[PDB]
């Protein structure tokens, strides 16, 4: 009881957000909550760039240049290098192709709709209370109740589109 | 069991419809559209239908110098359309707006590609139209076919 | 013209040539191998073997589906409009769903081809199915897509409008 | 070029289904007496001796190749595990049979996506089969 | 085109309220086990394909900018308000 | 828009039970297409029979509540033939 | 002096921004001022999207979707079809 | 294939500069006794008879081709208008001379950009020149 | 720096100015190749300048760029680290 | 400055980025006529090439060979 025990995933990468004390027990999720944490973190930074959109701190042509692969450092534009968090966006708009193309499309939906309907959002993967995956996975918004086994992954064929009975 | 599935019956319908090809231009009996077009042209009354060579009803159907609307494949009126003057545009290859909705619902589906990958039919593009099997049909030696492909899909159906 | 069993048009020369082709269709080793795979089609995708011929004759135009995050742009009524953009490239499409090949420009937006290009690229492709020296009329036109003011064919050069009909004289 | 006319003369007999593959050049691990098509087929990336020497992509390729030969030895067709059930094969790409005709002569390339090519060495198997077959007799 | 029936026997109810105004509360309903994904791939669509100009918009435009003539006991009479 | 042959008869029975005020225990239950549903009965739903698409009652199929299947136009004509109304083919 | 005479460039395209009266003389630039007018119009709409950036009327991810070739009509997002000038940017 | 060995045997003499062009297939206006390389060269898109029958791109191509032959007839090199001034040619792409060696044998393709290709019909001018030249003598 | 983006594609570069061919992915950002790929694609290219059958050591590795844990050469298979040196024994 | 010529070359792209509009001049803003005469047209290929590895020909010796001769 004098050592600092954090916990990692496979291949030793730390789930950052904590650091253990010498006299604590680190909570460590497994295999379903990470896929719920990242969706919570995706909705989190969806709500981040709708706040900076409301706050009017960045130009409207800023995301166009990051899309086109043009990177302006803060040394170029006269302003101090860290006085805005400028390099936040260029990181989280270049995380992936399919990632950032949804993160903009979710935010422009969530900007106008909050400024004004449908009770639909993204899909949060529901888990059990143990921590594993619930074997049935329903997506409200479409009607797809499919099934997922073994630390994630759609088992093929088991898709159900708008039926009365739950897919056992 | 009965006279139907006997080979004496199915030769007779093949000998019937092969004569009906050089007589009527169809390798089939006339459907409901073509009978209603003939009995309207015979007695000369208005509302002659329109048949687009497939046996089904042509979609937009106008009557003589009057109102116009569009019809499904059964002979009944579409209620959201009666346009005097120009003919309407009912689903005439307008399948983008239905297909636009499938892309937007795929756009708004969570994140990270956990399932969104798994959301022409399967095993047809890589067995029939690519693997030398359709190439005997829509191909030949020269232009002297004019082989209608609502006759070959009637040829395999009736035979 | 001709009237058949009902109010039908009978090009009997067209009908006799189809049944000569239909007898030659059945006298093939590769139709029996087409018919073997037509049995192995499921019932929901094709009810009858004519519905097998419905899907196969339609699947010859189905290019493989694009990237999953692509969304097309339709018109006011919905008519699958001309310039069709994605991540960097835009292109131009027909009314049906496919794209015109070679029109995939990079950045900005392409110009959809005028009445010239879809007339001459047909007859450039039809030129490729001719005997040697056997030319035929290819409408040559400017870089802006508008016609060259004097088209030529068969050692005769005539002036044109912006549409295609030869103005007389 | 023998293996084409081995297949094409066998396929014009029209007595059974004819299928053809072709392995690509696989540069790595040339320390084996077996070569790049049998090792993908007879379970070699899973062997206890060959533990860790393969990736998780050559290994996962060499399970859809084992499913190809298994569905052939069970039913004479590498798309259907039985000769009486014809549901859609949802494990890999559907293998098309070797149609012995121009516009056909299909085969399978044992790469990561398992694509359907069309015509193997048709330039060079017209050389040894059509040019020389007129030079040897005349 | 696919056919989605949206009514039943319990879709409409009436009753005289103020002795010359026969009210009616039409209740369209449609089961979700009738509408495929290839028809309407979103619950937002089934909102807008019902409230839109095809069904609800056409019906409001019928009773507002038009006429509606019921036929009972050989007596034809109008039947429209907006409320 | 005008009224189908079902909803012609469903109004004609019901006002005859309103003008004469004597109730009749049958009213049709046609679908959206206008033609009759094959199964037909009254509100109490005790004897539901199959009917022809033209309108006449198919004689014989008066079950006690729910037909599992209704005969179609061949099997009616194929069986009435076997009873003997002409045309032995 | 009763006809409306505007003026165009080559191939007959109107320099929009005016319409002549029956009793006026239309000013028509030539060959250098158009290349100065378009630069003035370029700085003009440069100053337009810096005003809407100050006004906070559009999301920051709006220009990312137009870059990636994704076009959201105003019918999709619930809002009235012309209540912002949405299709200006695209 | 004669015009290659016409150039390459002439270039190994090393007595003068050797240059080679090759016109592409130009589908349009096949109503002329001249063909697709002379008309780009001897001023044919500017003729009073052929007014309007050419674009502003085939015409503007056929001025940089006239500059090619002019700088050759003036100085024996289609990059320099004189034989004593060697400033950089800023009108089109710099023509490289036909180097009669493997890794060379350059030419010019008369298209819209005027690019430098490398090796014309080297498959087929090895057929008539190396295969048959062993078949004819043996 | 390594990942070098433009309108839709990004790619990966050396220190000098040119780009690594084949690394021009579309959308997102590529992974610059590890110590494996620039070692084996040299010796795959050097394999193309060998006599037939005359193999030489090509370091085969995973899709993530990390080495396969047991490399092999000259009918001898040895285990490796994540760097390249053979650990003894 | 050990091959660190990007930051100088970054400034040339930014000054080309901020140059007006419309491409009136900005098109016209390895040296010319060298890429398409020497290194492509078979003339450099006798130098950095040979029969096998047995050269180790230093190219601060060949550019000293043509200089002194
Ligand atoms: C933006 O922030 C203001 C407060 O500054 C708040 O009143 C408003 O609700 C927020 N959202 C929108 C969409 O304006
Ligand atoms: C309408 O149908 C339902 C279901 O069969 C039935 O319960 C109801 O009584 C019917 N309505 C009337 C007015 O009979
Ligand atoms: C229908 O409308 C009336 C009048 O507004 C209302 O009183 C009633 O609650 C509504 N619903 C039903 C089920 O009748
Ligand atoms: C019943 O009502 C009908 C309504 O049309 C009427 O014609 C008839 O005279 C009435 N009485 C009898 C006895 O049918």
């Amino acid at each position: 009881d004098l050592r600092n025990c954090w916990c990692v995933d496979e291949a030793g990468q730390e789930l950052e957000g904590m650091r253990s004390e010498p006299s604590k027990l680190p909570t460590c999720p497994g295999s379903c909550e990470e896929a719920k944490l990242r969706v919570l973190q995706f909705i989190r930074e969806t709500e981040e760039i709708v706040s900076a959109s409301n706050s009017s701190r960045f130009p409207l042509g800023e995301s166009f240049l990051v899309a086109k692969g043009i990177r302006l450092r803060n040394e170029d534009l006269g302003l101090p290098p860290l006085f805005p968090p400028r390099e936040a966006f260029a990181e989280q708009f270049l995380r992936g192709s399919d990632y950032a193309i949804r993160l903009a499309a979710q935010s422009t939906l969530s900007f106008y709709q909050r400024r004004r309907l449908l009770r639909s959002g993204p899909y949060m993967p529901q888990c059990d209370a143990f921590g594993s995956w619930e074997p049935v996975q329903c997506h409200a918004g479409t009607g797809h109740c499919w099934c997922v086994d073994e630390k994630g992954g759609f088992i093929p064929g088991s898709l159900t589109a708008r039926s009365l009975q739950i897919p056992q | 069991s009965t006279f139907t599935e006997t080979t004496l019956y199915r030769i007779l319908q093949r000998r019937f419809l092969a004569v009906q090809s050089v007589i009527s231009g169809r390798f089939r009996c006339p459907t409901k559209c073509e009978v209603e077009r003939f009995t309207a042209t015979s007695f000369g009354h208005p509302y002659v239908p329109s048949c687009r060579r497939n046996g089904d009803y042509q979609a937009v159907q106008c009557q003589t110098e009057g109102p116009c609307w569009c019809v499904d494949a059964q002979g009944k009126e579409m209620h959201g359309t009666r346009q005097q003057g120009e003919p309407p545009s009912c689903a005439e290859g307008q399948s983008c707006a239905s297909e636009r909705q499938q892309a937007l619902s795929r756009l708004y589906f969570g994140t990270s590609g956990y399932f969104s990958q798994h959301d022409c039919p399967p095993t047809i593009k890589e067995l029939f139209v690519d693997s030398g099997l359709l190439r005997p049909m829509v191909e030949g030696q020269s232009q002297q076919f004019s082989v209608s492909e609502n006759l070959l899909k009637e040829a395999i159906r009736a035979i | 013209p001709t009237v058949g069993s009902f109010g039908f048009e009978i090009n009997l020369q067209e009908n006799q040539n189809a049944l000569k082709f239909l007898a030659s269709l059945l006298e093939l080793p590769e139709f029996l191998l087409f018919l073997q795979h037509a049995i192995s089609v499921p019932e929901d995708v094709a009810r009858d073997l004519g519905d097998v011929m419905e899907t196969v004759l339609s699947s010859q135009t189905c290019e493989q589906t694009p990237e999953r995050l692509f969304v097309p742009s339709c018109t006011t009524e919905g008519s699958y409009e001309d310039v069709q953009c994605f991540s960097g490239e835009c292109w131009c499409v027909n009314s049906w769903g496919k794209e015109l090949p070679g029109s995939r420009v990079r950045g900005g937006q392409p110009r959809c081809p005028t009445d010239c290009e879809k007339q001459r690229a047909r007859m450039q492709s039809l030129m490729g199915s001719q005997p040697a020296g056997s030319t035929l009329f290819v409408p040559a036109c400017t870089s802006e897509g508008h016609f060259l003011p004097v088209q030529c064919f068969n050692s005769e050069c005539y002036c044109v409008d912006a549409e295609g009909q030869a103005i007389p004289g | 070029c023998p293996i084409i006319d081995m297949a094409s003369a066998w396929a014009k007999r029209a007595r059974g289904n004819v299928f053809m593959y072709h392995a690509p050049e696989n540069y790595g691990h040339g320390s084996l007496e077996l070569l790049a098509d049998v090792q993908f087929a007879l379970g070699l990336p899973f062997y206890p001796a060959y533990e860790g020497q393969f990736s998780l992509e050559e290994k996962s390729l060499s399970l859809k190749i084992m499913q190809y030969f298994s569905h052939f030895i069970r039913s004479g067709n590498p798309n259907y595990p039985y000769e009486f059930s014809r549901k859609v094969p949802t494990f890999a790409t559907p293998w098309p049979d070797f149609v012995p005709r121009a516009g056909g002569e299909n085969y399978k390339e044992f790469s990561e996506l398992l694509p359907n090519r069309q015509g193997l060495k048709k330039a060079d198997c017209s050389f040894w089969s059509k040019y020389i077959s007129s030079l040897k007799t005349s | 085109l696919v056919s989605i029936p949206v009514c039943n026997n319990s879709s409409v109810q009436v009753g005289c309220l103020t002795r010359e105004r026969l009210g009616v509360n039409v209740t369209w309903k449609s089961r979700l086990e009738d509408i495929p994904v290839a028809s309407l791939p979103d619950l937002h669509d089934i909102e807008r394909a019902l409230v839109g100009k095809d069904l609800l918009g056409r019906f409001t435009d019928l009773i507002q900018s038009g006429s509606f003539q019921l036929h009972l006991d050989s007596k034809t009479f109008p039947a429209e308000t907006i409320r | 828009a005008c009224l189908s042959f079902c909803q012609l008869q469903k109004q004609q029975i019901l006002l005859s039970g309103y003008i004469n005020s004597t109730d009749t225990s049958y009213l049709p239950q046609c679908q959206d297409s206008g033609d009759y549903a094959p199964v037909q009965c009254d509100v109490q739903q005790v004897q539901c029979w199959c009917v022809d698409a033209e309108g006449m009652e198919v004689y014989g199929t008066r079950q006690l509540g729910r037909p599992k299947r209704c005969p179609r136009s061949c099997e009616i004509r194929n069986r009435r033939l076997l009873h003997g109304v002409g045309d032995k083919s």
